[PDB]
RNA sequence: CCCGCAGAAGAAGCACCGGCUAACUCCGUGCCAGCAGCCGCGGUAAUACGGAGGGUGCAAGCGUUAAUCGGAAUUACUGGGCGUAAAGCGCACGCAGGCGGUUUGUUAAGUCAGAUGUGAAAUCCCCGGGCUCAACCUGGGAACUGCAUCUGAUACUGGCAAGCUUGAGUCUCGUAGAGGGGGGUAGAAUUCCAGGUGUAGCGGUGAAAUGCGUAGAGAUCUGGAGGAAUACCGGUGGCGAAGGCGGCCCCCUGGACGAAGACUGACGCUCAGGUGCGAAAGCGUGGGGAGCAAACAGGAUUAGAUACCCUGGUAGUCCACGCCGUAAACGAUGUCGACUUGGAGGUUGUGCCCUUGAGGCGUGGCUUCCGGAGCUAACGCGUUAAGUCGACCGCCUGGGGAGUACGGCCGCAAGGUUAAAACUCAAAUGAAUUGACGGGGGCCCGCACAAGCGGUGGAGCAUGUGGUUUAAUUCGAUGCAACGCGAAGAACCUUACCUGGUCUUGACAUCCACGGAAGUUUUCAGAGAUGAGAAUGUGCCUUCGGGAACCGUGAGACAGGUGCUGCAUGGCUGUCGUCAGCUCGUGUUGUGAAAUGUUGGGUUAAGUCCCGCAACGAGCGCAACCCUUAUCCUUUGUUGCCAGCGGUCCGGCCGGGAACUCAAAGGAGACUGCCAGUGAUAAACUGGAGGAAGGUGGGGAUGACGUCAAGUCAUCAUGGCCCUUACGACCAGGGCUACACACGUGCUACAAUGGCGCAUACAAAGAGAAGCGACCUCGCGAGAGCAAGCGGACCUCAUAAAGUGCGUCGUAGUCCGGAUUGGAGUCUGCAACUCGACUCCAUGAAGUCGGAAUCGCUAGUAAUCGUGGAUCAGAAUGCCACGGUGAAUAC
């Protein structure tokens, strides 16, 4: 449209990369597949788990899966059952061992996934979307985020016509780059076609 | 206040004098306009006003809220946004000299 | 009316459900059927249409129509309006009519009090009563809002009488004035006529033409003839009822206003009908006719030009006497009277203090502007009121029809005045607000123009598109912002299109039943898909009635769809535009839409910054933060480098060295930081120093709120609707490359700053393992053989090209140009015909700087030379990067 993602610009210099080790030119193009692949299971799998973003490192032939999560007890189940189960699918698809690694995040909302997560959630049961909305903008000021903001557009409401409504609270300047902006998107997927949703959290300043 | 603080012991010289210098100018800035003021920190009680010509503007604020004026009105002011109207001069430099002692001295006592 | 009998057995529809208005969803149909009191609903997702369910209202009735009233204060007596929305007669005089100052007495009409006569009963109302209640019947009262008579009251209005003076009017002395009619008169100027002087234009316009002129104009001088208008003074200055009225003098005459008193004694204010006046134009009779000028003509302009412009020009405009009776006849504001803060002015009188010095202190008449309260829809009005009241008169009742028709009246006529209806619409209209826009104004910016350089449009070829053709020329993009675009690369493939051949639980996914390792090997028919066999292997755990696997067959859910709608959508993208703007919080002004902040003075690349200020703040943007580039220090020294030192096949090649190049990390540095000047001692701007670099140092990335219901359903995702022995799937060949034709974007040219031959000099960046490939051998060559080295600062791709020295051709369609064409070929790939690139020999066209028109570019840029990479087997003049060479001009 107009706007550059907020991720992809800052990645060099202030938010890292997620998937995180290196290839020759060569092999590069399976590590691709391979990495995708097990991206795309984690989310249909620990989907009712509040995964926030998965970390695949591979260090000498060693497929790592650090994945920073929010509820650990859904994730790992019973002493672990669940992940070792995981561990063993992950590490035939990458073809090597796997270790299953987990991470707690600190605050559920204020991760730019998880909230949209919850926008889209409401969403996908019949939720007044003004109200689910804005629910979740005055969680990031009860939560002391410097800033946030929200963006959903589509069918919402059932309304025929399409159109975009946003919402706005606390300092988020996208154009400086010295400031950390945890941004990200969700789909949501109701009877009246997809409805999409946008989240940007100031989170960090520099 | 916090600039205040910012200023005699605070951060002088972290990033440039230049930008030092601005907040000092920035400083002078709420210097002239909240500076005999800044330790109220709630809503007066009395409004003593020296001219109504000028400060036509404060008084009907004033008069807008629960609080009584003293205006040392002129000729050409407005006594209606006034309560306690006070004719007489104004602008005259000597003349406040003679008022605000005047008011000064009862304002002394008067927390007797 | 009462009693017994019998079984809940005989006994509830109607309208509506988008809003008004109580009450909802689903399906069906698709600007059709339809619906409807109104606004409006229906376009393939209808709460408004039809049905079904549920439900809201009322009930033996419930909806529709019609009709009266209500709401409608949209006929206003109670109870409206007329500055701009409909509405002040054009102004005035004035009979009837309406109303009328003040004092006293008087009468008692209107008015008031009481009583009386009457005001039919019924009905209504009030309290009772009677039918099982009620409806209904009915008792007594109240009321019958009125009218007549009689008696008291006498304030207010009326009749009468007598006054008073503050209303009105008269007189005396003065004042200012484009007040009106009549009679003379002055000067400037224009036109014409009569001469003198004198000579090729004059006049007119955007330019020009018509026209005037060598018969001698225009110009200039003198004389004369006339007609009309009065420069300067001249003034939101004066007079007049209004229309109007302007040099000067005279005559006749109206009105206004003032000082001071005298006098009459309410004699008033308004006013239907009526009478008079009443701009310009027009009309009639007779004059006058300079200038100006409808009509008219010619000349231009123009697509046309019955106009705007120019040259002429009649009626008219001027006078006399009559008529016409209309104007945006307008402070769009009827006349008269009273009361209610102020300020600055102008003009005309007049009393007083000093005229002591162009003055100061007051009181009256008319008039201009600004604004208080208040009023008002707002704008605004505002002691000259649209403020607060009183008297009287005119007039309005949605817009259009229509100020018209008809008739009356008046008119010489043209017309005027008086003044509708049917019909049609659901608005019309005013004030103000936010924008957008202006062939409106001011301020500023941008390769926007200008100053220049080089291009396209003309040629050939490449590629894309429209059109055409076709079995098929897949589908999408199609003002700027599509047209070397999706496509970073169509022979098969790709591929969605066509013909023909085939399977249809399928090419792919999961679950079921059963059998079979998987897989490898080989042959036949077939264009191939596939159909037909023949063999081999028979592998992991034992519930060993089977695993798990991969394959085959059959059933059923489905799988799949490059099928439609980007106007159902997400995601992603272009453009306005890297333009500097876009908004919110709280407060504040406004009835409110909103405004203020964001405006103003300076300033800047910039709502950037300072100051001002009913605004104070804040956010998103601008900038900075990030990468690269220009300089240096420090650190490391390979496969990179070579200064000071030795060995050399003088090759950084071998020791050796860590200076330098370079490479790679970390920092330094540049911030108006310093000086002078200007400027508000502010921001900032101009120049200078030092400095590698100077005013965001170059460049890139970065794209605000929103716009185009812009692109995309075919990258992907995805609601609907549609196909589903098909629009799904496999296959061979073809098509996408077709070609009377048009446009776009490029490359090569048209040459001598140029072509060709020989030798020779100087780059950066990048790629490379079914990949790049030297050296060497063969060939004229594209390539072939063999092939170290390199998955990489070492090796390879890979010999830089322009350039430079020399020879040479000598302005030709040529030693230019290179298409087209024949032959012989190489490589790639199963395969080169439709339809690959490249080489060799031969061939040799168009084209000699390109119409109207139109694009890019402000410094290492334009232009020009060569190079590499992604896509990819093969397939670049395209796209994306690199380096060489190196301008012009900016008032």
């Amino acid at each position: 449209g107009q706007k550059v993602h907020p991720n992809g610009i800052r990645l060099g210099i202030v938010k890292p990369w997620n998937s995180t080790w290196f290839a020759n030119t060569k092999e590069f193009a399976d590590n691709l597949d391979s990495d995708f692949k097990v991206r795309q299971y984690l989310t249909k799998e620990l989907a009712k788990a509040s995964v926030s973003r998965i970390v695949i490192e591979r260090p000498a032939k060693s497929i790592r899966v650090t994945i920073h999560t929010a509820r650990p007890g859904i994730v790992i189940g019973k002493k672990g059952e669940d992940v070792e189960k995981l561990r063993k699918v992950v590490a035939d698809i990458a073809g090597v061992p796997a270790q299953i690694n987990i991470a707690e995040v600190r605050k559920p909302e204020l991760d730019a996934k998880l909230v949209a997560d919850s926008i889209t959630s409401q969403l996908e049961r019949r939720v007044m979307f003004r109200r689910a909305m804005k629910r979740a903008v005055q969680n990031a000021m009860r939560l002391g985020a410097k800033g946030i903001k929200v963006e959903v557009s589509g069918r919402l409401g059932g309304a025929e016509i399409a159109r975009t409504e946003w919402y706005r609270e606390g300092r988020v300047p996208l154009h400086t780059l010295r400031a950390d902006i945890d941004y990200n998107t969700s789909e949501a997927h109701t009877t009246y076609g997809v409805i999409g949703v946008k989240v940007w959290i100031f989170k960090g300043e520099i | 206040k916090d600039l205040e603080t910012q200023s005699q012991d605070g951060t002088f010289d972290k990033l440039t004098k230049k930008e030092a210098l601005m907040r000092t100018r920035e400083l002078e800035k709420l210097e002239n306009s909240l500076g005999g003021i800044k330790d109220m920190g709630g809503l007066p009680d009395a409004l003593f006003v020296i001219d109504a010509d000028h400060e036509h503007i404060a008084i009907k604020e004033a008069n807008n809220l629960g609080i009584p004026v003293f205006a040392i009105v002129d000729t050409n002011s407005d006594p209606d946004g006034v309560d306690f109207v006070i004719p007489g001069n104004d602008d005259a430099i000597r003349a406040v000299t003679l008022y605000l002692g005047a008011v000064a001295a009862t304002v002394r006592e008067g927390r007797s």
